[PDB]
């Protein structure tokens, strides 16, 4: 199984699948034709099934403990689980009319699977993750400044 | 006074955060209107004033440091505001309560150093500010 | 009808929503005839009359002009007290020293929102639901409309929304459907011919 | 008219002091995390 | 009085050599002719405002910052030519495309804002 | 497309011009007055 | 107004951005002597 | 009359440029020379016509090959564009993701009627009385039109345009307060229906216009 996942055809096939996922996601519009909604909701189901099959193949081909450490694939399992949960949640006795539009975002985040082999994006991401503590400190100070001025404005022009 | 360092300085920081939340909940109604929430929040602010005065008098040993200077300036101006409110733009004297969230930076040195660095990175911009002042004055006179 | 109008002149109604309240009261007085008795009162931490009348008046052309002038000269300042305002309204509907219609007794509240339900006041004054309460939520705001809606149908009333100027005219005339409910249940006893006052065609 | 115009310093201070912080926070994050990434490429490319 | 004292004391042959000395001479000459004209003229009034500009070069650092950046701007004149060419091309295209839109008063294409002239 | 393209192009060209002007004289922007500089030599010349 | 915008805003925004850029570099070339870049480089060099 | 004189001027100008390309072609037998022939060709072919008139704006581009400084700065600009293409792709992808999220969130909810009294298309028909400037004594009759917003989130293109306008920090408060009032699929707005939806706009602004735009300038500087 490790021969296929490390091949050159598998990567491009996954690229095609994620391109199709993006195409299905970015086709909704106001007053969309009734024949396109069914296409979208069956493509979502079949592509979710195919992606979870690929994920279970990947998990039981190299190692369970060697993938949890890496953050690149750590949220992929969460995305797959959320996708597989959305289908049963919608089809069961839970309608959640706003819940449809909140579960499409986690399926949309799958586009990031194309930005793995860059060597330039990840190089900056490494430094950002290293300095995330300073980033959070600066953001929190900015938030505190905004809060103080909001309270002063409430006191003055409230 | 007696040694109380690790529990005290985090309890007072939690008190600061709670005061921030209480200040955020308050709704500034127009033309002296009010509801029950502000009626409770006035007593909450009272209790915060007493606890702040108690913890300030506990550690007086203190005034020379600027942060402690602001710390007790807030307390004294709040006390004066309470006195004037009871003995009646007196309501505007509570605008100094907005500086209490600023006390939270003194409780976290990791953020205090960041604030100090940002403030110290402002001195080189004074020349540009002065140039802007001359440009504004000259163009105002020309207009 | 022995109409009485309660106007919220607390602090929160200052601004646009006071202009709508004054216009809504003026348009509502235009739905009253010489056989209907009206009076206007306000309340902001204290309930008081807005004019020189102090009790129900015949609501003829001369008296409505006085009430409209008094309504158009009110200001918003103070806190809201529904318990004090409603007690004043119920007390002027129990006078009986003065000439009234001895008929439909209705209280109309021109407020925006609040949290007080004044359950004790309603039980104390109208336990048997002898007085209808029509409640209006005037202005563009996000205050709690829950208590205002509850006061309406707990006292055989109805709830109206006036968020803009264009909604003033259509909402101040829809209270005659509620008042006409006991008339249709009368049957043939309510099919009596009446003649109006002299008016220009 | 009147002394009501003195409140304009609230929005003058908020704009000047608020915009200075933004140029000292989001620009500092970019500058001190791009030269770090740029220098890594030089070390990584030469070591390759 | 300042001007006459300085021109007497500073050997007027080299007095005009400096840029600052010549700058203030034009200010007073334009200002000195308006004293009898108080009872066109507005242009000469703006001259007397410019005396404050000489006070900008009275500090160590604010003067050199300006000197360095105007010298740098003068050292790169071809970079702004790209902006000028972009503005020219887009203005001409705007003329040819939206130059026939009518000007009204309640719209963003008004008498002050349109594509009907190059300026 | 006209307005969007103009906005993007003008913003990019303005950024490019600003950075080119800043980088043309970068020694002054990182002068480190403590060590030395042309100001010391100019003061020497004027006093001399 | 055109001259006021160009001199007052475009020129000054160039002033501030240049000074800020020349200030970040001063602290970048000072902490580099400590070895802060080495800590990131050492951590990243062992990831491969 | 002015254009007739100017058209006469172009006749002489397009002849000198015509006599110098042939003169240069005599002594020769790059891509910049083809551009010069393209500009002269358009003028001769012009003598539809609107497209040629638009293409007549290529005259200033002929001076690039002459001045060395202009060629150098143009080449430097192209190099700067090439070395910064990584960030543009990332921010374009982020804008695309936010546009998809905005489409899912505000699909068709930006509709409103001409008068703020009717809150569905079945009611927004006919005429209505408008009170000018809020005055009750100055009414005027106006039509009822159920019209969409100028910048909306109907499909992906509209969402991308609206998000671009937001990221330019212009007209974004109006879109914010239009999105806060958004009730439902095909019904009118309510004052401050969902204030918590402003988190989407705040997060988008912080991520793109404050981070991915300052990183652009920082990358150029470094
Ligand atoms: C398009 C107009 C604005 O003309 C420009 O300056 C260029 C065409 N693009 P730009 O996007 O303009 C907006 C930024 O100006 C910053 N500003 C202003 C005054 C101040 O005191 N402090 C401060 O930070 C800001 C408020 F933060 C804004 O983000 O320039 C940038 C330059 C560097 C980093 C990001 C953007
Ligand atoms: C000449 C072709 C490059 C122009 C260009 O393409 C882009 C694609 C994605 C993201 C940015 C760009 C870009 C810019 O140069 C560009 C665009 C914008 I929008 C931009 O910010 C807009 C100005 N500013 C408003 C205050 C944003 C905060 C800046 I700075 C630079
Ligand atoms: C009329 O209303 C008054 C109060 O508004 C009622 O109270 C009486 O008022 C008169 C006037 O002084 C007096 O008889 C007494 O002071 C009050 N009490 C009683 C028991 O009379 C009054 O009952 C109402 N009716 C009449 C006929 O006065
Ligand atoms: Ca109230």
């Amino acid at each position: 199984c490790r021969a296929a996942v490390k091949s050159v055809t598998f990567y491009w096939l996954v690229i095609v699948l994620v391109f199709l996922n993006t195409l299905t996601i970015s086709s909704e519009h106001y007053n969309q034709p009734d024949w396109l909604t069914q296409i979208q909701d069956i493509a979502n189901k079949v592509l979710l099934a195919l992606f979870t099959c690929e994920m279970l193949v990947k998990m039981y081909s190299l190692g369970l403990q060697a993938y949890f450490v890496s953050l690149f694939n750590r949220f992929d399992c969460f995305v797959v689980c959320g996708g597989i949960t959305e289908t049963i949640l919608v089809e069961l006795e839970i309608m959640s009319p706003l819940g449809i539009s909140v579960f499409r975002c986690v399926r949309l985040l799958r586009i990031f699977k194309v930005t793995r082999h860059w060597t330039s994006l990840s190089n900056l991401v490494a430094s950002l993750l290293n300095s995330m503590k300073s980033i959070a400190s600066l953001l929190l100070l900015l938030f505190l400044f905004i809060i103080i001025f909001s309270l002063l404005g409430m006191q003055l022009f409230g | 006074s007696i040694v109380e360092w690790k529990p005290f300085d985090i309890f007072i920081l939690l008190a600061i955060f709670a005061n921030c939340v209480a200040l955020a909940i308050y709704i500034p109604f127009p033309e002296d209107d009010s509801n029950s929430t502000n009626h409770n929040l006035e007593k909450v602010e009272y209790a915060f004033l007493i606890i702040f005065t108690v913890e300030t008098f506990l550690k007086i040993i203190y005034v020379r440091n600027g942060w402690n200077l602001l710390d007790f300036v807030i307390v004294i101006v709040g006390l004066f505001s309470v006195i004037l409110e009871q003995l009646t733009d007196v309501k505007a004297l509570r605008a100094f309560r907005v500086l209490r969230p600023l006390r939270l930076v003194s409780g976290v040195p990791s953020l205090q150093v960041v604030l100090n660095s940002i403030i110290k990175a402002m001195v080189p911009l004074l020349h540009i500010a002065l140039l802007v002042l001359f440009v504004i004055i000259i163009y105002a006179i020309i207009g | 009808k022995d109409m009485l109008i309660l106007v919220d002149v607390s602090g929160s109604v200052s601004g646009l929503t006071l202009k709508l309240i004054r216009t809504s009261v003026s348009e509502m007085l235009e739905t009253l005839s010489d056989d209907d008795f009206v009076n206007v009162a306000s309340f902001n931490s204290n309930a008081q009359d807005v004019s020189c009348f102090q009790h129900l008046v015949q609501a003829n052309v001369r008296n409505k002009k006085v009430l409209k002038d008094a309504v158009n000269n009110i200001t918003a300042k103070g806190i809201t007290d529904y318990k004090k305002g409603f007690s004043f309204a119920f007390e002027q509907l129990l006078n009986y020293n003065v000439s009234r219609a001895n008929c439909n007794k209705i209280i109309m509240l021109f407020t925006d929102g609040g949290e007080e339900r004044a359950q004790e006041i309603f039980n104390k004054y109208n336990k048997d639901k002898k007085v209808r309460v029509f409640t209006f939520s005037v202005g563009q705001h996000n205050y709690d409309r829950g208590p205002i809606q509850w006061m309406a149908c707990e006292n055989k009333g109805y709830y109206y929304e006036i968020p803009s100027i264009g909604a003033i005219r259509i909402n101040t005339q829809e209270y005659l459907d509620v008042l006409g409910r006991p008339m249709v249940l009368a049957g043939d006893k309510a099919k009596q011919v009446q003649w109006t006052n002299v008016y220009l065609d | 008219s009147s002394s009501g115009m003195i409140v304009c310093i609230y929005f003058i201070i908020l704009f000047i002091c608020g915009n200075y912080i933004l140029l000292n926070v989001f620009l500092a994050i970019a500058v001190d995390n791009l030269a770090d990434a740029e220098s890594l490429n030089t070390a990584q490319k030469e070591e390759a | 009085v300042e001007m006459v004292l300085k021109v007497i004391a500073f050997k007027p042959k080299g007095y005009f050599s400096d840029a600052w000395n010549t700058f203030d001479s034009l200010i007073v000459i334009g200002s000195i002719i308006d004293v009898a004209l108080s009872e066109s003229i507005t242009f000469f009034r703006l001259f007397r405002v410019m005396r404050l500009v000489k006070l900008l070069s009275r500090g160590e650092g604010i003067r050199t910052l300006l000197w360095t950046f105007i010298k740098s701007f003068q050292a790169l004149p071809y970079v702004a030519l790209l902006i000028a060419m972009l503005f020219f091309i887009y203005a001409v295209i705007g003329m040819q495309m939206f130059g026939k839109v009518a000007m009204r008063d309640n719209n963003q294409i008004n008498r002050n804002n349109n594509f009907q002239t190059f300026p | 497309v006209y307005f969007i393209s103009f906005y993007m192009l003008c913003a990019f060209l303005i950024i490019n011009l600003f950075v080119a002007v800043i980088m043309d004289n970068f020694d002054y922007l990182t002068r480190d007055w403590s060590i030395l500089g042309p100001h010391h030599l100019d003061e020497f010349k004027r006093i001399w | 107004f055109v001259s006021l915008v160009i001199f007052g805003s475009f020129f000054v925004l160039n002033l501030v951005l240049g000074v800020l850029s020349g200030e970040f570099s001063k602290e970048r070339e000072k902490a580099k002597a400590r070895g802060d870049f080495q800590k990131l480089r050492e951590k990243q060099q062992l990831e491969e | 009359f002015r254009n007739t004189i100017l058209g006469y001027f172009d006749y002489a100008f397009t002849a000198i440029f015509t006599v110098e390309i042939l003169l240069k072609m005599t002594t020769f037998g790059n891509y910049f020379n083809l551009l010069d022939m393209l500009v002269v060709g358009v003028s001769l072919v012009s003598f539809v016509v609107k497209i040629l008139r638009v293409l007549r704006v290529l005259r200033p581009l002929r001076a690039i090959n002459r001045a060395k400084g202009l060629k150098h700065v143009v080449q430097c600009v192209f190099v700067a564009i090439r070395t910064i293409g990584n960030i543009m792709i990332v921010t374009t992808l982020l804008q695309f993701m936010f546009a998809c999220i905005g489409v899912q969130l505000f699909k068709g909810k930006f509709y409103r009627c001409t008068d703020e009294a009717k809150s569905n298309p079945e009611e927004c028909r006919g005429l209505f009385i408008l009170y000018k400037d809020g005055d009750v004594d100055s009414p005027v009759v106006r039509e009822r039109i159920w019209q969409n917003s100028d910048f909306n989130f109907d499909n992906v293109l509209s969402a991308m345009m609206a998000l671009f306008t937001v990221s330019t920090f212009e007209g974004w408060p109006a879109l914010l307060y239009k999105a806060i009032d958004s009730n439902g699929e095909n019904i009118g707005p309510i004052y401050n229906h969902r204030v918590e939806i402003s988190i989407f706009f705040i997060i988008y602004i912080i991520i793109v216009a404050f981070f991915m735009m300052n990183i652009f300038v920082g990358f150029v500087i470094v």
